[PDB]
């Protein structure tokens, strides 16, 4: 599978001699390119993984994550190329090997083969991310933000390796061919409810858990733009894809004590969504309805129902998408006016038509409304609930009450209404706003027609 | 009829050709704990070489 991880590894030599003038037109040009490569990993076979070698193998649930990730790294530049403009040519290119390396770490992460590799380049990506959010960030709590990230993250990874080792010197291998052929009943011993604590508390920390979820609003919204977008479109989404390959030895403890946090997700989703309906800051619905889609998958992986695993992957790459469109569009009003307050901006499809189109449908987008992948990965985590339970229904329903009672509502107040007489700032959109906004919601609506590849594992 | 021993020559080492057996144990010491299994055979190169987490060499 080199294919891909050595040309992102050598991109770092690429950009940083690169020269002057280019090196944001070489760093696009050549992560397109890698992202097509990318591409090619859609080959899976019916269920036996794709395993290119020793330590590196991928499935079907792996690939829509590593083309996301790849395709994603052109987006940040990008998006990166007003924010950072004025700064000098050397931290530019430390800043694209940040990002690199980030995508670097993303890429081996989705597709090791033993656990402790994974762990290892799982809380890997914090370092260049901690860099990212706290040396380019643009407001003064960006310090405290990057402290409540990785203390966050950090304060569940450490109980996990310490139980990763335990399995190691119990069954002899934490790879995750071996570990499935040889899964094993977790009994449920009190030593062993502790061990499901220590392995599955590291992902819903950063899941993120209601209650447990503080660090995003403090730091999605303060993160450098690119920064936010990465965070919450594919860094949300390690603990998932570790989440479906860890629960395969966690049964039945599961079924039996999952109870606690599809409560806290359930009551979680309305709260979140509920509180995100009732922000100042648009950067904070985004984030605060992040949580809320992503309150949804941790439902799916609890039931651990093959109609739950199915809309976990859609929902995940659905809304993965889904956040980096808002928080493109966020971005563009803010610099204009630089201010993250909605009730500032108001009506801007009177100045900024195309911009209001785009805005739109990725507002649609975030509805779940079919054909979209949106709907029906989320769709079948209503089917497996039901399955669990058919109340499930009502408070998740009450779901579909505060979306839209949200994710129109910012339209109505940022790009559809009037304008106020004394912003003469707000200009006319630059193509790159609604070029990567093309890459970024077009693709939504290409694999909606195909949703079988993105569907996940369970097909 | 004796003779003055010659400074030196009294304290010259000498052997004495008596008739007493040899002391086989004159400690009285007992058996003694055998010795560790040796060490025998080629040194190959390790099976999957470190095996230590994922170094697949």
């Amino acid at each position: 599978m080199l294919k891909i991880i050595i040309p992102t590894t050598m991109l770092l030599p690429m950009t940083w001699m690169s020269k002057h003038n280019m090196i944001w037109i070489n760093a696009t040009v050549h992560s397109l390119l890698i992202s097509l490569i990318s591409l090619s990993l859609l080959n899976q076979l019916g269920e036996n993984s794709l395993n290119f070698s020793l330590t590196f193998f991928s499935d079907s649930l792996s690939a829509p994550l590593l083309v996301l990730t790849t395709w994603l790294l052109p987006l940040m530049l990008m998006a990166s190329q007003s924010h950072l403009s004025k700064e000098t040519t050397t931290r530019k290119k430390l800043y694209i090997t940040m990002l690199i390396l980030l995508q670097l770490f993303l890429i081996m992460t989705f597709t090791a083969t033993e656990l402790i590799l994974f762990y290892i380049l799982f809380e890997a990506t914090l370092v260049p991310t901690l860099i990212i959010i706290t040396r380019w960030g643009n407001q003064t709590e960006r310090l405290n933000a990057g402290l409540y990230f990785l203390f966050y993250t950090l304060a569940g990874s450490l109980p996990l390796l310490v139980a990763l080792v335990y399995i190691q010197n119990t069954t002899g291998s934490l790879n995750f061919l071996i570990i499935h052929y040889w899964s094993h009943p977790l009994s449920n011993s009190w030593s062993n409810i502790f061990m499901w604590l220590a392995c599955i508390m590291a992902f819903m920390v950063k899941m993120p858990l209601y209650g447990l979820h503080l660090w995003l609003p403090k730091a999605h919204v303060e993160a450098p733009i690119a920064g936010s977008m990465v965070l919450a479109a594919v860094l949300l989404k390690l603990g998932g894809y570790g989440m479906m390959r860890i629960t395969t030895i966690l049964n039945p403890l599961t079924n039996y004590m999952a109870y606690p946090f599809l409560m806290l997700s359930m009551w979680g989703m309305i709260m979140t969504s509920s509180i995100c309906l009732r922000q100042t800051d648009l950067k904070s619905l985004i984030a605060y309805s992040s949580v809320s889609h992503m309150a949804l998958v941790i439902v799916a992986i609890m039931i651990q129902t093959p109609w739950s695993f199915m809309g976990a992957t859609a929902l995940m790459i659905a809304h993965g998408l889904t956040s980096s469109m808002l928080f493109c569009l966020a971005n563009t009003n803010y610099e204009r006016v630089h201010s993250r307050t909605m009730i500032l901006a108001r009506g801007l499809q009177t100045l900024l038509p195309l911009m209001a189109t785009w805005w739109l449908m990725a507002s649609l987008t975030n509805l779940a409304l079919p054909p979209s992948i949106n709907l029906i990965g989320e769709l079948f985590i209503i089917t497996a609930s039901f399955s669990w339970s058919n109340i499930t229904i009502i408070l998740m329903g009450m779901n579909m009450m505060i979306t839209a009672l949200y994710s129109l509502y910012m339209l109505i107040t940022t790009q559809r209404g009037k304008y106020t007489h004394h912003i003469n700032n707000i200009k006319a959109s630059f193509t790159r706003e609604n070029a990567l906004m093309a890459l970024h919601i077009l693709p939504l609506l290409l694999l909606t027609l195909n949703p079988k590849m993105i569907l996940g594992p369970l097909y | 009829g004796w003779v003055r021993p010659d400074l030196g020559e009294l304290s010259k080492v000498t052997k004495v050709k008596t008739d007493r057996p040899l002391p086989e144990n004159p400690y009285h010491s007992r058996a003694r704990p055998e010795p560790n299994p040796e060490a025998e055979g080629d040194l190959k190169p390790a099976k999957h070489g470190s095996r230590l987490f994922f170094w697949t060499m």
